[PDB]
RNA sequence: GGGUUAGUCGAUCCUAAGAGAUGGGGAAGCUCCGUUUCAAAGGCCUGAUUUUAUGCAGGCCACCAUCGAAAGGGAAUCCGGUUAAGAUUCCGGAACCUGGAUAUGGAUUCUUCACGGUAACGUAACUGAAUGUGGAGACGUCGGCGCGAGCCCUGGGAGGAGUUAUCUUUUCUUCUUAACAGCUUAUCACCCCGGAAUUGGUUUAUCCGGAGAUGGGGUCUUAUGGCUGGAAGAGGCCAGCACCUUUGCUGGCUCCGGUGCGCUUGUGACGGCCCGUGAAAAUCCACAGGAAGGAAUAGUUUUCAUGCCAGGUCGUACU
């Protein structure tokens, strides 16, 4: 599959039988950014109007979750590939981590949990932090800052 | 008739409380042109449209016929 | 009309000439304690008016038959 | 060789009245009464079809929500576009001229 | 004697040529003229109208009854099954329309009434009264040219039937897919970039371009087509058992293609014709306007989604 996020829509293609298969309403006029949960039936949307929503592909098409922990633009939300974390970063220069439990199996929808707020990035000409990615296996995020910076966030 | 993809959005509409039954359906076709094998058809009778769910795989649809809710009334064939 | 009973779940009543399908399914739900799908009307040949009046899944059409008398 | 009648009562070929022939699941053809032909809306001025509208018979545009009868632009229902654009430039140049006089 | 079952097919509703009460006026009179006319021809907003103390005050709006189409206009239903005789009306399943209550989900809001795209415009949503303006309803005929459907023609394979004196890998037949829903698709048209004589593009038909062509990249209508859902469970073609029975019961196959000044029909963009230029109204929608109404401790959106209830009267057999 191919997932393609517009300005307002996140689109799933099937590639093999050269398909849409699933249109996801974010809520959004603005989207920044996407990431898809490494089991594969979850997705955060990050908006350039504060918001990270979280959508679970398979209980419905609107956002499970609406998050709102930055006082500006969203400009990268991220999955750790193994740890249960995410992340949004923000022009607010701060990120947000954040736990999920995914309930693959059974009748139960994800549990997220806020964790903590890093500070540390200055803001320039009103950008803060443009980018970020987990570290494959450790609990570590690596952030890009306008700052001129990037910086390792550790436990 | 309305046909869904996605697997999420089927177990809502079991949970949705005005779907009294459902049915399953087996069919033998005919993958590309080189073997057959057993499609399956997950319905559920809503009070204005019926919504259907097509998988391909047969241990996927094992599966699928267990996660249904006992109280809701199903159908074979 | 018995056959009518089993296969449909409908019921054949007689009915007055200036009733119309809300008098007749206020009338069958008053009297014998039945939800009514739907009423069809026809006036007859004889000039009296039958009235074909399926009932839902839940209350059988059978059962009301044998309360009532004609069965 | 398989031939078809009307199914209603009107036996002439009307503007109304018109059939498609259609093969069924019985694996017979029948008629079949297409409804009459929707019309584009038109733009009141320059006098042409105009776009992002859906054609429909003018009751059926009660159904159908609001992001398929309008346009985003101001005057978008109703106007050209580019007579849009006209009157927006035509405005704004003969108030100036106003303050001249 | 039996037989005609409808929210979705009609009537009913709208107006046409025309008919015709009322207000009036003629006529000894039966009645005649006239149809929005020399009529006090109703129904909407506000009000401690601030004092007269237990009585209606201040404003706003502007034409006209009704009848007249089972072929004009017009909300919405399809497939399969069934009867001695009925079905778009019964049965089974699958749809839609109108009107009304509200309640959860989503969306929107502390910048209160969404965001994106340079733009054509886009999306599941994304307040709106008076009044005003616009579109649909809404329309000639003929001519060829393009596109679609149904039919016709045709090949392989899987069944069934006939021919067989001799010949014929043979002749005939079955191999189907509804409304409705979701994705996607097209001429015309439109936008952006760019600046054309050494003039170019282009239709069967010679019209188009510095009022911006050719070219490259877009945006839109969805007639129509395609793909999945509906839906194989249906229908069709075969095979075999039970047997006074008014009887069941069980197996298979239902596949993959091709052709065109073909025929019928629907539609598109054009062209010809006139001292002919080829209905109206109901109904629906949009746009301009902003009366006013809504949040930070919970409101606003029932033009996004899902859910609840209801649908009268008469015609329906057959020629």
């Amino acid at each position: 599959q191919l997932f393609v996020c517009s300005q307002r829509y996140v689109r799933i293609y099937d590639l093999s039988q050269q398909i849409l298969v699933k249109k996801l309403l974010p809520g959004a006029r603005w989207l920044s950014k996407i990431d898809i949960h490494p089991r594969g039936d979850n997705l955060i949307a990050s908006s350039f109007d504060k918001r990270v929503l979280w959508h679970d592909l398979d209980l419905a098409s609107t956002p499970y979750k609406t998050l709102r922990y930055h006082e500006k633009a969203v400009r990268s939300v991220n999955f750790h590939k193994k740890l249960p974390l995410f992340s949004s970063a923000a022009d607010d220069g701060t990120i947000h981590v954040f736990h999920a439990t995914v309930y693959d199996d059974m009748m139960k929808n994800p549990m997220i949990v806020p964790l903590k707020k890093l500070t540390g990035h200055k803001v320039i000409n009103s950008l803060g932090v443009l980018d970020a990615i987990w570290h494959p296996r450790e609990a570590w995020l690596f952030s890009a800052g306008a700052d001129n910076t990037a910086r390792l966030w550790t436990t | 008739a309305r046909e869904i993809t996605d697997i999420k959005q089927f177990l809502e509409l079991t949970r949705r409380a005005d779907v009294k039954t459902a049915t399953v359906k087996i069919n033998k076709k005919l993958n590309k042109a080189g073997k057959p094998f057993r499609q399956t058809k997950f319905k559920v009778r809503g009070s204005s449209s019926l919504y259907t769910l097509v998988i391909n795989d047969a241990g996927k649809a094992k599966k699928l016929i267990q996660s249904l809710p006992p109280t809701l009334k199903v159908n074979r064939l | 009309a018995m056959k009518k009973v089993e296969d449909g779940n409908i019921l054949v009543f007689q009915v007055s000439m200036k009733a119309n399908k809300y008098q007749i399914k206020k009338a069958v739900k008053e009297l014998y304690e039945v939800d009514v799908l739907k009423v069809n009307t026809l006036v007859r040949p004889n000039g009296t008016k039958k009235a074909y009046v399926r009932l839902t899944a839940d209350y059988d059409a059978l059962d009301i038959a044998n309360r009532i008398g004609y069965i | 060789a398989q031939r078809v009648t009307f199914r209603r009562r009107n036996p002439y070929n009307t503007r109304s009245n018109k059939i498609k022939v259609v093969k069924t699941p019985g694996g017979i053809l029948r008629a079949q009464h297409v409804k009459k032909l929707a019309t584009r809306p038109k733009c009141g001025d320059c006098g042409s079809a105009l776009q992002g509208i859906s054609t429909l018979r003018p009751r059926q545009y009660a159904t159908v929500s609001k992001t398929h009868k309008t346009v985003s632009r101001a005057y978008g229902g109703s106007r050209c576009a580019n007579c849009v654009k006209e009157r927006i430039i035509r405005a704004f140049l003969i108030e100036e001229q106003k303050i001249v006089k």
